[PDB]
């Protein structure tokens, strides 16, 4: 499965990963992750990193993504497309923190305020301590962290670029 | 041997910038400015602190300050003014033969380049920091006396030749060389877009009461003003481990990444200050590294 590679250039002012989050947002809202094409990163130590490997199985011509990527050009470096065996996708887990429970179980089991606080008090504080990026979000407006891990291949992908189930 | 740094010396601050106010503007008419506001929404659900078994469960209050362009209009306006002070070789605290004698030393110093490497710092838009990210059209202009010009991207750390940003490095240099002042006004547009991430400087957060306290002015949102001279400083490529030009510092170090570029391999501002004035003869860029950081001021005896 042939792809190819954008590279984050070293920049002093601007955070590595955070170029690397405002690429991730605009391959989001400029199309691109339709179905078929995947984000891996060769260097998960502890941060994301700083080199982009897209893996479309249709394959990812130099001349569509420089156009999309038209914001990132004073710190970006597009390559040429390579060819790869096996790529490494990851897979999108969310954590799960309090109220993101309360307000759903007063909605679906019709329990009180109390009642819901009740059977979650000794629970939940997940805390995710892998690597994670923040990418915020258009069609609700906030911004959160989306942590990524290494698990098996999946054949179709969502719009981030990530393996689905 | 000869002169050590005094009981006292320090020099002063040369580069003086204003701290920013952030308008929103459009392309098609840049002058129906409107503030930038900074206001609070609540956030809650950061929880699961260290050595937390039952504790991890309340719901803090946290109005963090957020920050985006309105919906309205689809330009920021980053307004500031840039004030260049001469004089840069007499020090205040301190001043007398430690600082003569650099006075003298530093007399073929190159004015021109450290001028056109600080109208660059504007002309690229280095102190829009995490502003310049997300836009493709970047407009720069500085009204300086009477004549505004305008500056497209120059990028923040390739280094070419430019016509006008070295022509008003001319009475920049000029300024910097002996003694008077220049004050050039700096606005900035970019296209970030209808409920766009806006990023002013941050503040100090300590405790868990809030997540951030940005600095802004009369709640209009605000650039600090040592962060716009921070990017102003931002000249060694002199630095003898790379080429991302590094913000000018006596150890040329910051505290982002953690490393020290310059702190012990003979590039210290301190040993190379003592050679230059007790009697070694040194080069033309660390001569000019030296120069860049007395516009910059600080301490420099003990």
């Amino acid at each position: 499965y042939n792809t190819i590679s954008i590279t984050v250039v070293d920049a002093d002012d601007v955070g590595v990963n955070f170029v690397v989050s405002k690429v991730l947002s605009t391959l989001h809202n400029k199309g691109i992750f339709n179905g078929e094409v995947g984000v891996t990163f060769p260097r998960m130590d502890k941060n994301v990193g700083d080199i982009i490997t897209l893996f479309s199985k249709t394959g990812v011509d130099r001349k569509v993504l420089t156009s999309t990527l038209n914001t990132l050009t004073d710190f970006i470096h597009i390559g040429k497309p390579k060819e790869a065996d096996k790529v490494k996708t990851y897979r999108k887990v969310d954590t799960k923190s309090k109220g993101k429970l309360i307000r759903r179980c007063i909605k679906r089991k019709g329990v009180s305020a109390e009642t819901a606080e009740s059977l979650y008090g000794n629970y939940k504080g997940e805390k995710c301590k892998l690597p994670y990026i923040v990418v915020n979000s258009k069609s609700t407006g906030q911004r959160f962290s989306m942590f990524l891990e290494e698990c098996e291949n999946s054949e179709k992908f969502n719009s981030y670029g990530l393996c689905i189930v | 041997t000869k002169l050590k740094a005094p009981a006292v010396l320090a020099y002063s601050r040369k580069i003086n910038p204003t701290n920013a106010l952030m308008f929103a503007v459009n392309w098609s008419d840049r002058d129906n400015t409107t503030a930038v506001m900074v206001g609070t929404k609540t956030v809650a659900g950061t929880q699961s602190v260290r050595g937390n078994p039952n504790d991890a469960d309340k719901g803090n209050i946290q109005t963090v300050n957020f920050a985006n362009l309105p919906h309205n209009k689809n330009t920021l306006l980053v307004k500031y003014n840039v004030k260049f002070v001469g004089d840069v070789f007499k020090a205040e605290l301190g001043g007398g033969e430690y600082s003569n004698t650099l006075q003298t030393a530093l007399e073929n110093t190159d004015f021109g380049t450290l001028a056109y490497r600080y109208v660059y710092n504007i002309a690229a838009g280095r102190t829009l920091w995490r502003n310049r990210v997300g836009a493709e059209s970047i407009e720069t202009v500085i009204t300086v006396n009477d004549q505004t010009f305008t500056f497209s991207d120059l990028l923040v750390n390739e280094f070419d030749e430019d016509v006008d940003v070295a022509e008003i490095a001319d009475m920049v240099a000029g300024v910097l060389s002996g003694e008077g002042f220049v004050t050039l006004k700096v606005e900035h547009y970019m296209l970030l877009g209808e409920g766009s991430e806006v990023f002013p400087s941050q503040e100090f957060v300590e405790n868990s009461k809030l997540s951030k306290q940005l600095f802004d002015l009369n709640g209009q949102a605000a650039m600090h003003d040592q962060k716009i001279g921070n990017a102003i400083r931002t000249i060694d490529t002199w630095y003898e481990d790379a080429t991302t030009p590094i913000a000018v510092e006596p150890y040329g170090s910051v505290v982002r990444n953690g490393v020290a570029y310059r702190a012990g391999n003979k590039t210290d501002l301190f040993t190379l200050m003592d050679g230059a004035v007790n009697g070694k003869s040194l080069t033309e860029e660390d001569q000019m590294f030296v120069t860049a950081n007395l516009i910059r001021g600080g301490v420099f005896g003990g």
